[PDB]
């Protein structure tokens, strides 16, 4: 369990890593273990062997927000005549989200 | 003010004092971890320690992932060539003979020995050992063209511009042509099945390869190609690599304007991306700095060459032939800068280093020793004249007779009689026999070098009109016949001020050899009027001469990726 | 030319022949060690029972896959084949422990 | 007058 | 404001916040939605983690420092494992 | 400056002060650290006794040996049930 | 006309006779009281050689070969017990 | 005309390929083949990995005792010399 390099499987680990880094941008409450361990794996998955998981990470990374923002605009082109209150409803979720995304994949 | 080490740094020195005892659990470490550890084994000196695994290619296979480190590596693989081990060698070999091993295998564990191969054989092609690297892309090559799938051949065509860029640098010429033929076998076939792969980065190695044989007119046709099939979407490396020599096939098909606006763009492109000290940025300035000694920029055609090679030295350590190539044409930009001058001093350090770097790493057969004693041996007949004492002068030139037919010999067997370098020594050979005082052997070699380099460039070039100038300052002096050298004065100047202008190094020497000419038979009535001719020349090239480098010259460049493609393409 | 071996329990019989050449014939080579008629014997490449008419061509057993550094291989009936042995394993060394 | 282009 | 680091073996090394924050690691482990003090490490362990906090106050204090800076004493058999846990703690 | 390495079981408490300083006043810090009195715990410097108050100037530990590239330890544990508990400080491991 | 061969693990590998003259180790086997012809190789595993008599027939058609080669793949796992062989048999 | 490679110069580029993962079992093999494995780490032109097999007294006792190719021997102990390596210092 040390942080030696490892064989790590990325479906399993993303799919953990997955539940915490969908709240952490959308702001919500995670818990304290959570943040420590999902600190960990990112670890885990950029010194993965034989292959450093780094490429598929900020590729997947990548296409969650990629799925994220588009669900958010759809909402947001949806509730017409209140974008403005929508628009920064969302955008104080994110901006500060995304620098508390930015705060989780230091490494 | 004592900053404290870093607790990163302060743990690498503390497990490479212990490397011994955790030799083996090294390379359990994670690859930024792992290439500290060898980098701080160069710093200490442990060469030996640093040696004793670069020799596994899986070792080097983690090591070669460092990208942002990868001006580090170049310069501790530099180091361990000169140490002794030949690394460069025994990794091409290891590669090699894993690489047959999987051939019966599946395509999932073959893929990855072609990933380990292009980033093992581009960085020995980035090191500058071709002879080791073709042997890593020939394993490679061999592994797409057994399982026939659509990414075997569109990796077979990856392997052979690469191959014939390795083939380039080696003076391969003869196997050259077979890659190319070999590689539009895949290219058509990928092409037949749906599949138009790009033909700029594998047409424009043949605007090097046809250029180093001097065919300047297949060159330049190959240059129109490789510069269509130029896109946004190619990487900047295979992008830079085609305008450098699509702008060299520029320069020797006689047009200079639609040559810098492609060469610049090539120095403002590589700085971007790559940044001033990288090895792709110094081939650009070699490149850039054959625009500037043609078009008589030679003020900042010398410093171009030493900004170049500076940047190569910074990178590619000691014996490395990037270095002597860097080394040779800063050795002849010097030659024909101190001309006047005389102070061949570091033009001669230069060309003996360039003899110094390739002997040790390239066999004495090799191609490209001949164009390094070329140059080498015009600083010895430039030096013999100089000097005063006549015992000195009669041996350095015989060493330089010496390296001239050494070098004419190995032109010949590569190139063939009838070719512009075999001619160009026969124009050495005609300058170096004035000074050996064989006068009839002069007059041979001048007419052998005038028959031949005008026959297949034509009636008008830049290196033809210094042929016959060669032969102009011949009849001027020894052979005493004034009406030979009549008219072929009267064609020096002539082609001079087509694209030179009358500010024209070598016009000075024409000028001057007209007014000899007409002293001699009391003519002045001409002699009055081209003394005025040097009092113009002497100020209207001066008037435009002030110092200005090349590296400020194209500074950030208005000229976008799109906008130089298409105005040398129309044009 | 055509390199391949065939195994009945433990035996191996490194004989050689043309592309073109049949199933037929190469039975009287193996009927030179195990004295067995060659109708009862059968062989039986990737499971599947080769005809006496087919060539080794034919089948299957072209050069490139009946290279003489790692030839094709076929089994032998009247499957048992046994396997060789087990090599010593190499640690990885790469791989951290 | 200095010599050919290498 | 102290700040409780506990190791995989669950012991902990409360050490100051002003002295942890030369790591850029911990600092982007207290920040964002851990700012809540207490961090944990699934895989270091304690005898290197009593290091790194040894190294914690070495760096705050001997920082532009007149004197000459003594060596950061590591052991030999703790360098290897203290390396791998350099970059993770990018300190 | 004086460094320590007072510790009791799973804590290990990191420390400083100088080296004219009360042993007392390092009972405070520990006071901002786990909320207990300054006499919940007691000071087992070296499996010894420590009076409270003193000074670290005397205690048995100074600057040159207390740096803090190498700080010393000092055992620690809370009266528990009326009755001070002796010092029960492990190792952080056995690595190999 | 036919030489045997046995191993370890009773494995045959029965063979041509003129394919093993490159080991001058196995005409010892074949000369003296050896005059198929029973011969006992317990010392050294089946698997490694089944490459010993591989090697034979790669010996035997390249003998002056007008094509280049190709070399003889040697697996690294099963490269030390095969050089053993090499060494005794000479070969 | 192109002979085929021997199975013993065969066998011996495997060993030297696989030489990091085999450089402790190599010490065990007879004195007859250890001189050999360490002379294809020098044609190769492994110097440095050579000098981590002739520093060791242990089984640079072994390789002396192959005195049948000591011109050969003379030749690798003067190579890590002008390599860089003093064999002899260490050795001593
Ligand atoms: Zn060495």
């Amino acid at each position: 369990t040390s942080l030696k390099p490892r064989v790590v499987d990325f479906d399993e680990t993303w799919n953990k890593l997955l539940t915490t880094i969908k709240a952490v941008v959308m702001l919500e409450y995670v818990e304290r273990a959570t943040w420590n361990d999902r600190f960990s794996d990112i670890y885990a998955l950029c010194v993965a062997y034989p292959e450093p998981l780094g490429e598929r990470l900020y590729t997947e990374t990548k296409i969650f927000l990629e799925n994220h923002v588009r669900h958010l605009h759809k909402r947001v082109l949806e509730s017409e005549e209140q974008v403005l209150v929508m628009y920064h409803r969302y955008w104080e979720e994110y901006s500060k989200g995304a620098d508390y995304m930015d705060c989780l994949y230091r490494y | 003010e004592w900053i404290p080490e870093t607790l990163y740094n302060t743990a690498i020195s503390a497990v490479v004092d212990n490397y011994i005892r955790s030799r083996r659990d090294i390379r359990s470490l994670p690859e930024n971890i792992q290439f500290d550890v060898y980098y701080k084994l160069y710093q200490q000196g442990r060469l030996c320690q640093l040696g004793s695994e670069f020799c596994e290619l899986e070792v080097f296979a983690k090591v070669l992932r460092a990208l942002d480190k990868r001006h580090l590596l170049h310069h501790c693989f530099q180091a361990l060539m000169d140490h002794g081990v030949k690394v460069a060698s025994v990794l091409a070999y290891s590669f090699s003979r894993r690489c047959s091993y999987i051939a019966e295998s599946d395509a999932a564990v073959k893929e990855k020995a072609i990933q380990v191969g292009f980033v093992l054989g581009g960085f020995l092609s980035d090191a500058g050992w071709y002879s080791d690297a073709e042997k890593v892309f020939l394993s490679c090559l061999q592994l797409c063209t057994l399982h026939d799938e659509m990414l075997h051949w569109f990796r077979a065509v990856e392997c052979c511009v690469r191959l014939l860029h390795v083939r380039n640098g080696n003076c391969k010429y003869h196997l050259g042509e077979e890659t190319f033929k070999l590689a539009q076998t895949y290219m058509d076939k990928l092409s037949k099945h749906g599949q138009q792969a790009n033909k700029a980065a594998l047409y424009g190695e043949l605007c090097a390869l046809l250029f180093a044989k001097s065919h300047y007119d297949e060159a330049y046709k190959w240059c129109i190609e490789a510069m269509k099939e130029i896109t946004a979407g190619l990487p900047v490396k295979v992008v830079v690599d085609v305008l450098r020599q699509a702008s060299k096939a520029c320069v020797v098909k006689r047009e200079f304007k639609k040559a810098e606006q492609l060469i610049k763009h090539a120095v403002y492109l590589a700085r971007d991306h790559f940044g001033s000290k990288h090895p792709k940025y110094s081939d650009t300035l070699l490149d850039y700095g054959f625009y500037l000694l043609n078009v008589d920029n030679i003020c900042q055609s010398v410093a171009i060459y030493q900004a170049a090679l500076d940047i190569r030295q910074s990178v590619f350590g000691g014996k490395n032939i990037h270095v002597a190539t860097a080394h040779e044409d800063l050795a002849y930009s010097s030659y024909v800068h101190q001309y006047s001058s005389g102070k061949f001093d570091n033009a001669l350090f230069h060309a003996e280093r360039a003899i110094g770097i390739i002997t040790h790493i390239l066999p004495e057969d090799h191609l490209l020793l001949a164009s390094s004693k070329r140059v080498k041996a015009l600083i010895l007949e430039e030096i013999a004249i100089d000097c005063h004492n006549k015992e000195t002068e009669q041996r350095l030139l015989q060493e330089a007779h010496d390296l001239h037919l050494s070098s004419l010999q190995l032109a010949k067997k590569a190139f063939g009689e009838f070719n512009v370098q075999t001619a160009k020594h026969y124009g050495n050979l005609g300058r170096l026999y004035q000074s050996m005082r064989k006068f009839k052997e002069a007059e041979e070699m001048h007419i052998k070098a005038i028959q031949i380099k005008e026959q297949l460039l034509g009636q008008e070039d830049y290196e033809v009109a210094l042929s016959v100038g060669h032969l102009a300052s011949l009849y001027n002096y020894d052979m005493n016949q004034y009406e030979n050298a009549e008219k072929l004065y009267l064609r020096s100047i002539a082609i001079g001020k087509k694209l030179f202008g009358e500010g024209y190094s070598g016009l000075e020497y024409d000028y001057r050899g007209l007014i000899k000419l007409y002293n001699s038979i009391g003519n002045y009535e001409k002699v009055f009027e081209y003394h005025n001719v040097l009092s113009n020349w002497n100020r209207l090239r001066d008037r435009q001469y002030s110092v200005t480098d090349a590296l400020e010259d194209v500074s950030t460049s208005p000229q976008s990726t799109e906008e130089v493609v298409q105005s040398f393409l129309i044009s | 030319d055509v390199f391949l071996m065939i195994r009945r329990h433990k035996t191996t019989i490194f004989t050689d022949a043309k592309e073109s050449s049949t199933v037929f014939e190469l039975k009287r080579i193996v009927e030179g060690i195990l004295k067995r008629p060659p109708d009862e014997q059968r062989l039986y490449k990737d499971d599947q029972l080769l005809d006496d008419g087919k060539t080794l061509g034919e089948c299957g057993f072209t050069s490139q896959t009946a290279r003489p550094q790692a030839p094709a291989t076929v089994g032998l009936a009247f499957l048992c084949i046994e396997p060789f042995s087990s090599p010593p394993e190499l640690p990885d060394v790469m791989k951290p422990q | 007058n200095k010599g050919p282009a290498a | 404001m102290y700040v409780k680091l506990i190791s995989s073996d669950g012991h902990e090394f409360i050490v100051k916040r002003e002295h942890a924050l030369t790591s850029g690691t911990i600092k982007a482990m207290l920040s964002g939605p851990g700012q809540f003090n207490e961090v944990n490490f699934r895989e270091i362990p304690s005898h290197v983690l009593s290091k790194v906090c040894m190294y914690f106050t070495y760096k705050v204090r001997y920082t532009n420092s007149s004197t000459e800076i003594p060596e950061f004493p590591i052991a030999p058999e703790i360098a290897l494992e203290l390396l791998m846990a350099a970059n993770f703690l990018d300190c």
